[PDB]
């Protein structure tokens, strides 16, 4: 509850207000209105108006989560105005296609995105791409592989900046580089072999870390660092290999305090003797340092874990003694997989709002009025009804403006007024039928003096100016600025241009990059709202606008 | 206190009827904050208002 | 700032004067009720009494006193309601979007520890609780030693054996510890050619037997002020080696807790740009966000952007501040600036940065003075200060003629100007700017 | 290779000499393992990447050495 | 159910009184005869001190 009430509780409680009013009338008059007891009628009227003003002040405290709820919308802000849809994240334009692609294992590692290497032009520049599929290259894709390929195709359709879509995808073939080592242990099996498989597999592909946003902000960063790149449906990446090169790369491990130090981590094993029991992938000169040169196609391990369980094993585990290994390590003792999904942010509203107003005349005691309407009173008991009418509507305008501040400070759907204005009476209330044969006339006065008048606008009433002031102030949130006043356009279409430019702020961040074919290419509508047009440039359905 | 409201009631009267159950001068602005009133006339002739201290 | 409700009791009274004319003075006929509230004065005269109550001399018709008391009461919920949109903005930046004014950084100093007269080389552990004044709030700030060292008596002969340097503690196992205070550089390489087991861009200062410190975090009412040579001793005194300990220099960096206004000012560009360098002024804003030496960044010309050989180099001019007059920053760091900004660009961008060109412009005054020669020098220094604001402040690329006129004759020692013919390479009523240069004004 | 020149060799030599003759200061093995010395070296915080650790006793890399009449020691 | 492990933990802790240690886990024996071996090794600690010397027939 950001609510102001313990802050203003010593300023809204009708004794402070009554002494402020009483000193005011003691100052203004003072030798005309000399008696101020509770027996003069004007004192009672003024203190009743003071009670309604204190009501209006108490309504104007609580609370900021409660004043802003509309009536029916679950959240205060639209969820597209939340983080990771606003211009904290982006759509991908850096190397971050990598981190845009290392989350789709739910329905694989090492995306490499680059450009065409100073040749292979079309001869009158595009991009190339490079993937290793590791856990998509399976038995489960002789035909699912084509569906994965077209999902990649519509991914690349979804991410295509201003020019130069990619041209080559380059599926990258394996090498089954499966080494051989022996280790030795002291106490207690089939779990250490599964962990050794996990460590040797995770050593090949570089690093993939996927954090929950609250898991990551517990590690000690901020949301401007968390909400950076893509909209990750899973996790938060931070890695930057690029293990893929173009000369094949030497892939290499294994020192006393380096690449061989991630093998004794398994909490059973002593020192080793490691061999490379294959000849397809070469080894550079120097085996006591042991770099193993690849040539532009990626290594895998043994394939199946039953291919780790031949008569000829590749990891014998001596204890003193056969130390056999079963398929227990393959089905279980080996699962380390979780999944992350984000609902992207929700705040909650309350709506303790109102339409209730109590007029001054029924605060008054039962010897003046509340008599039935235009039947029993005698044209002077109606005179105090008309005396209290401007005071009642000035007390009601605070209620009316108060019940429009969620749509006065609105982004998407904005109203057509500056402030609030309400007729302060009700059916089954006496003071409506008394004020009846001019009731439509004067509420039309206070309504047009608060609206912006949708057609040919208010020329000297600066309601058209004040709406642009609202637009200036709200566009100043998003690091933008209201377009300047056209001295040669129409007014209402310019106003509809500006409010729709406000209403799509998080959408207007993406379409600098990744022009989809099915919109007006909202960089174009960014320009088309920098100067006020809005022919079709918002509500994107029709054609025939201002063409780029 | 758990004060019932009557027909034709008001919070200065509902604070005097809650300040007699507790004998502690329960200062009507704290009644509308403790019971989550909206506009100082929210009670509807038969609902209860809880007054502590 | 932005208000969310204008129209005070003047505006309310205007609305009320429009409003009450629709009501007949009932019981009587052909009489507006606006006559009742506005009897005695006009609208503006009544609003004047509303601002200043003494304009009524304790008398006016009591419905007007009633109404002004009403409006003075109604000012209060309007005042609560004008406190809404700022709270809306802070609610949107803090609750959503998780923005926060970031925490301050700790200080770092280097203290020297000269020895006693003749005791021994004495060892200090890491975290020896060096003292650094009291506070701004009233409890003692202390700094701690980052690393253990020994204190031997190493003094410093001028810049006896070293490569470029010499000492007066030449012994075996000298274990010398220096402190350097140097400007930014390009990471040179030195050999330090002597041997220790056998005996025998500009800097700011040095020290001997020194070790860097940090601010030991316990509390604060500072980090807005670096400590100015304020350390003279430390907590509980070793008599083993203190004739003195001095820091010579201020602390390295405080970077205090930012204001909420600075937090909003950090937040609004970071939703203007997406932490990306896509178009122009993504580059300007992102590059001035990260390097404070950059005064401004200008852009290439519009038609130059609109030529059929799409340039594919994305050049943009960077004017530094010298940290003198007409500054030009070293090319050894501009390639690193471009390389830093390139990882936040798109692909196929590769932008490059240039020191500007400097075209000084002269013009002669031929001006009369008030009340001889001194006025020319004062006017020259004044007019030279405000046209190269990268010297001191934080301009235009062009220079206007008549704006320079109205700049000159408003000066309090200037009587009357006669002829201000400009000269670039020659005519008076002109201007000058190109989008590859930065103009300047001599004389 | 080192992180961030020659100084790393001297610091690594003193470090690696300290923990293999614990009768100098502390309170080991008779043998010296190869890959355990690997995983001893590349975990050092100034060591980037090791290339070739050929041992020499009297000559081959992926080996060990101990006899039950001697105590091994490690220079360099 | 590591009850077989926990009994060997009891044996380890009690054999640690007498300056001895529980025999290591055989990866190739039966379990119950090994457990009966270990508990009888615990149950004769003071007797197992003498018969290093003075083999009686």
């Amino acid at each position: 509850e950001n609510a102001l009430f313990p802050a203003v509780k010593d300023a809204i409680v009708f004794d402070a207000l009554w002494q402020q009013a009483h000193e005011k009338v003691t100052a203004l008059s003072g030798e005309i209105w000399t008696d101020t007891g509770d027996h003069d009628p004007g004192v009672t009227l003024l203190q009743s108006a003071t009670w309604n003003c204190s009501d209006l002040s108490y309504r104007a405290s609580l609370s900021l989560n409660d004043l802003l709820t509309h009536q029916d919308q679950s959240t205060l802000f639209p969820e597209e105005f939340g983080p990771e849809q606003v211009l904290t994240c982006n759509t991908v334009t850096a190397e971050d296609y990598r981190r845009a692609l290392l989350d789709v294992h739910s329905s694989f590692s090492d995306v490499s995105l680059t450009q065409e290497p100073k040749e292979h032009r079309f001869h009158w520049g595009n991009l190339w791409l490079s993937l290793v599929p590791t856990r998509y290259t399976q038995s489960l894709s002789p035909e699912n592989l084509a569906a994965v390929e077209q999902c990649l195709a519509e991914f690349l359709a979804a991410h295509r900046n201003l020019g130069e879509v990619v041209s080559r995808i380059t599926w990258l073939q394996p090498a089954t580089f499966s080494p051989r080592m022996t280790i030795e242990l002291a106490d207690n099996i089939n779990q250490v072999a599964a962990q050794i498989y996990q460590v040797t597999d995770a050593f090949l592909r570089p690093a993939v870390a996927r954090y929950t946003t609250e898991q990551r902000r517990a590690l000690g960063d901020a949301d401007d660092a968390i909400f950076e790149g893509p909209r990750l449906k899973h996790g938060w990446q931070q890695t930057a290999p690029s293990q893929i090169t173009s000369g094949g790369y030497v892939l290499n491990l294994g020192p006393l305090v380096n690449l061989l130090l991630a093998i004794p981590g398994v909490a059973s094993l002593s020192t080793l003797s490691v061999d490379k029991g294959d000849g397809h992938i070469t080894a550079v000169t120097g085996d006591n340092l042991r770099w193993q040169v690849a040539d532009g196609y990626y290594p895998l391990l043994w394939g199946a874990p039953p291919l780790s369980l031949l008569a000829g094993d590749d990891s014998p585990l001596t204890l003193v003694r056969n130390t056999l290994e079963s398929e227990a390590m393959a089905g279980y003792l080996t699962q380390a997989d979780l999944i992350v999904t984000t609902p992207t942010v929700l705040p909650a509203g309350r709506f303790r709002d109102q339409t209730l107003y109590i007029p001054i005349g029924q605060r008054q005691p039962e010897c003046y009025a509340l008599q039935q309407p235009d039947t029993v009173i005698d044209d002077q008991t109606r005179a105090v009804h008309q005396f209290l009418l401007p005071v009642d509507q000035l007390l009601a305008d605070g209620t009316a403006e108060l019940a429009q501040l969620p749509t006065l400070l609105a982004f998407k759907n904005r109203g057509d007024a500056i402030r609030g204005t309400r007729w302060p009476y009700t059916n089954a209330m006496v003071q409506q039928a008394i004020h009846q044969p001019y009731a439509k006339t004067l509420e039309a006065i206070a309504q047009q003096d608060a609206a912006i008048f949708t057609q040919d606008k208010q020329p000297v009433g600066g309601n058209y100016a004040r709406e642009l002031d609202f637009l200036q102030y709200l566009l100043g949130y998003f690091g933008t600025q209201r377009a300047a006043l056209p001295l040669t356009l129409d007014l209402p279409d310019f106003l509809a241009t500006q409010r729709a430019y406000l209403a799509q702020q998080p959408a207007l961040g993406y379409d600098r990059i990744n022009i989809r074919i099915d919109q007006v290419s909202a960089l174009q509508k960014r320009i088309a709202a920098r100067i006020g047009l809005d022919s079709i440039c918002f509500a994107d359905n029709p054609d025939l606008g201002q063409l780029p | 206190a758990l004060v019932s409201v009557p027909d034709l009631a008001s919070l200065p009267l509902l604070a005097l009827s809650a300040g007699g159950v507790l004998a502690s001068s329960v200062d009507y602005l704290s009644l509308a904050w403790d019971n989550d009133l909206d506009n100082l006339d929210d009670f509807q002739t038969g609902d209860f208002l809880r007054a502590t201290k | 700032t932005f208000l969310l409700e204008p129209r005070t009791g003047k505006g309310l009274l205007n609305l009320m004067a429009k409003y009450t004319e629709a009501v007949p003075f009932a019981g009587h006929t052909d009489a507006d009720w606006k006559d009742f509230w506005m009897a005695g004065c006009t609208l503006e005269a009544l609003s004047d009494i509303y601002q200043y109550p003494g304009l009524a001399e304790k008398k006016l018709p009591v419905q007007q006193a009633f109404l002004l008391a009403l409006l003075h009461l109604l000012e209060t919920p309007r005042a609560m309601l004008n406190t809404v949109p700022a709270r809306h903005r802070s609610l949107y930046y803090r609750d959503l979007l998780g923005f926060a004014p970031r925490a301050p950084q700790p200080d770092s100093v280097a203290v020297s520890f000269t020895l006693q007269r003749n005791s021994s080389p004495y060892a200090l552990p890491a975290g020896s609780l060096l003292d650094g004044g009291q506070d701004s709030a009233g409890n003692s700030i202390t700094y701690q030693t980052d690393d253990s060292l020994l204190i031997t008596g190493q003094q410093l002969e001028q810049l006896a054996p070293e490569l470029y340097l010499g000492f007066s503690g030449t012994s075996a196992q000298d274990t010398l510890s220096l402190y350097w205070s140097v400007r930014a550089s390009s990471a040179l390489d030195v050999t330090w050619w002597y041997y220790q087991g056998t005996k025998w861009q500009a800097v700011l200062a040095n020290a001997m037997t020194a070790t860097l410190n940090v601010a030991q975090a316990i509390d604060d009412s500072h980090f807005s002020q670096p400590l100015p040579a304020n350390t003279i001793n430390q907590l509980v005194t070793p008599v083993a080696a203190i004739s003195d300990v001095r820091q010579p220099l201020p602390s390295v960096g405080g970077q205090p807790r930012e204001t909420e206004m600075a937090m909003l000012q950090r937040a609004a560009p970071r939703i203007a740009h997406r932490q990306r360098a896509i178009t122009w002024n993504n580059m300007r804003s992102l590059l001035m966000e990260h390097y404070p030496e950059i005064f401004d960044v200008r852009f290439p010309d519009v038609d130059k952007l609109s030529r059929l050989p799409a340039l594919e180099v994305q050049s943009l001019m960077v004017i530094p501040d010298g940290r003198a007059l007409r500054p030009a920053l070293s090319n050894g760091r501009l390639s690193r600036m471009a390389q830093w900004l390139s990882q936040y660009t798109s692909l196929w961008a590769a932008p490059t940065l240039k020191n500007p060109k400097y075209i000084d412009v002269t013009a002669r005054y031929r001006v009369t003075f008030v009340v001889p020669d001194y006025g020319y020098r004062q006017l020259a220094a004044q007019l030279q200060h405000d046209y190269m604001p990268w010297a001191t402040d934080r301009p235009g690329n062009q220079v206007d003629y008549y704006q320079l006129l109205a700049t000159l004759q408003q000066s309090p020692l200037v009587q009357s100007v006669n002829a201000l013919v400009l000269s670039h390479d020659t005519g008076k009523p002109t201007s000058m700017e190109t989008q590859s240069t930065v103009t300047a004004r001599d004389d």
